[PDB]
């Protein structure tokens, strides 16, 4: 138990806290490009 | 025959010649003021004195004056006042030696442990805290390290080999397995040696003494093996001569014999807290965490004598015990120094089921080198610590962002890892009384083929539960086809009853 281990995990974490609001924008790009597919679909499947 | 270079001298016969009495007492430490003597005492020699009939041993540890002397006791004290008469030999204590010994339970003064009548062991009295020979260039005189021990233990014997001729030491917290697998490393040692044994117990239970006294005279190794038993009950002052005693043992057989001797200490950070203890009741200003200043030097005095010269081999087996799970106290720091091979125990992987407990990321091992296996073993070696260290890092990743954000290679590299972490458990022969499991001896090409296997990625389709507690990885594949054969045979029955 000492100063170091403890930046250490202090260091994990704050990387693991932006790593997941990079997450969060991937995850938004990813849901803009499927409702921009699904819009297509359903326009394709009134013309079918 | 065999004749002996450097053998071990009897003490020389003596008369009492100083003689005094105790004028301070306190709880185990006395202080005893010299009356008359022929000679002047030197540092510790031992002051006899009877109460009744019984013994009580003194040893000397500072001189203030020509006739004030301080002392702690070497047994029990109850008994010893102010006014109490003691005489000494200026020598300091001495124990009966001889190959009677081998099958006979003593403590490191040579109390009798194992009759009520108190059996006398026939022998020569030496003393151990003298050590003579030649010169300080005759202790140089050491034979190289050049063979390994097999242990049956597939994780010791592929990841951390145990020397022949050197120190192996088992370090972990209270409850973790460090004498099971120290009864474990015995009983696949002993009745296989070409020599004796020696079992020193400091400062551990007596349960545990008598089951282990109890299973040498069950299994026929008994009268191979000599133990000495200065336990928990004890007083500072013999917890702190139990490994002395087992040293000089070991030396006498070595030495004056020219036998083998296979050494194992539980648990020998008895002995250092012994010393402190000591050292605190004779008010001298502590070190770091109330250590005794001489922590040290009292750990290599007793540590160098352990060596292997051409008259034979000593290899020791040391049980380290580590206090509130702190591997930075002062005697954990102290004890790393003196083992070849350092195993260390977890209490996560216990309370997961591991057993035994090691921890591979934690241990190292000298004899992991190319004058001492081949190859394919160390590359084996440092291929599953490589892959058990990224497990170790992936299962953070998984636990924290989910298991979907791994790779292929990552999810690959987790199924390796954990099959070779399961696969290095073992059930103990000496373990059959905890669960019922029968013991496994794993050879060393078996494990380095199963290691082999499971590292190539063959036996990713078999689930992890199977791999848990096995032998060979041939019993494995014996679980899993049964099973799939037993399935298949009610789906093929049920789907004809349909
Ligand atoms: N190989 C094993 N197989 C099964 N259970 C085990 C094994 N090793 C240890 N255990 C379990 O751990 C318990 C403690 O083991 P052990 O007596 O060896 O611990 P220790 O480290 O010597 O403890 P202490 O600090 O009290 O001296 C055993 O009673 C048993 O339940
Ligand atoms: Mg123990």
């Amino acid at each position: 138990m000492k100063r170091k281990d403890v930046e250490e995990k202090k260091q994990n974490l704050d990387f693991y806290h932006n790593y997941i609001d990079i997450s969060k924008i991937k995850v938004l790009q990813k849901l803009n490009e499927e409702i921009a597919s699904l819009n297509m679909l359903k326009l394709q499947k009134g013309e079918s | 025959s065999f004749n002996p270079t450097n053998p071990l001298k009897p003490i020389e016969e003596k008369e009492f010649t100083i003689f005094g009495e105790i004028v301070e007492i306190r709880s185990q430490v006395y202080k005893i003021r010299i009356d008359k003597a022929e000679e002047e005492v030197l540092p510790k020699v031992i002051f006899y004195a009877d109460v009744n009939g019984k013994e009580i041993q003194l040893e000397v540890a500072d001189i203030f004056d020509k006739n004030l002397v301080s002392t702690f006791v070497l047994g029990n004290e109850t008994g010893l006042k102010i006014g109490t008469k003691v005489k000494s030999k200026n020598q300091s204590y001495a124990i009966k030696i001889s190959k009677r010994l081998l099958g006979r339970v003593i403590d490191p003064i040579g109390k009798i442990l194992d009759d009520s009548i108190a059996t006398p062991v026939h022998g020569n009295m030496y003393a151990p805290l003298e050590m003579q020979h030649d010169s300080e260039a005759t202790r140089y005189v050491v034979s190289p390290k050049n063979a390994i021990l097999e242990t049956g233990i597939k994780v010791i014997d592929v990841l951390l080999p145990i020397p022949k001729g050197g120190k192996t030491g088992l370090l972990g917290g209270a409850g973790v397995g460090k004498t099971v697998i120290v009864q474990e490393l015995i009983n696949a040692f002993i009745k296989f040696h070409d020599g004796v044994s020696v079992f020193a117990g400091i400062g551990e239970r007596i349960r545990e003494g008598h089951e282990l006294w109890k299973e040498a005279e069950a299994l026929g190794f008994l009268n191979k093996t000599a133990f000495i038993f200065g336990q928990m009950n004890e007083s500072p002052g013999l917890r702190f001569r139990s490994g002395i005693s087992g040293v000089k043992v070991a030396e006498y057989f070595r030495n004056n014999l020219g036998k083998s001797v296979l050494l194992f200490m539980d648990n020998i950070f008895r002995y250092v807290q012994a010393g402190s203890e000591i050292s605190s009741l004779l008010e001298k200003t502590p070190s770091a965490v109330g250590y005794q200043p001489t922590l040290f030097s009292e750990m290599g005095q007793l540590q160098e004598r352990i060596n292997s010269t051409k008259d034979g081999d000593i290899t020791s087996i040391q049980a380290m015990y580590i206090p509130a799970d702190d591997f930075t106290d002062p005697a954990a720091v102290a004890a790393f120094a003196h083992f070849d091979s350092t195993i260390i125990l977890s209490r996560q992987l216990a309370a997961e089921g591991v057993y035994p407990a090691i921890d591979p990321l934690e241990s190292n091992s000298k004899m992991l080198s190319i004058k001492y296996t081949s190859r394919e073993h160390l590359d084996i070696a440092k291929k599953t610590v490589q892959t058990l260290e990224k497990t170790k890092t992936l299962e953070d990743i998984i636990n924290i962002l989910g298991f979907d954000a791994l790779s292929e290679d990552d999810k690959k590299v987790v199924e390796v890892g954990r099959r070779l972490k399961w696969f290095l458990t073992q059930p103990f022969v000496v373990a059959e009384k905890f669960s019922g499991v029968p013991g496994k001896f794993v050879r060393l090409k078996d494990s380095l083929k199963g290691i082999k296997t499971i590292l190539d990625g063959d036996l990713n389709h078999i689930p992890v539960s199977y791999f848990s507690f096995v032998g060979v990885v041939e019993e494995i594949i014996e679980k899993f086809n049964l099973d799939a054969k037993k399935e298949a045979l009610k789906n093929e029955l049920e789907q004809n009853q349909k």
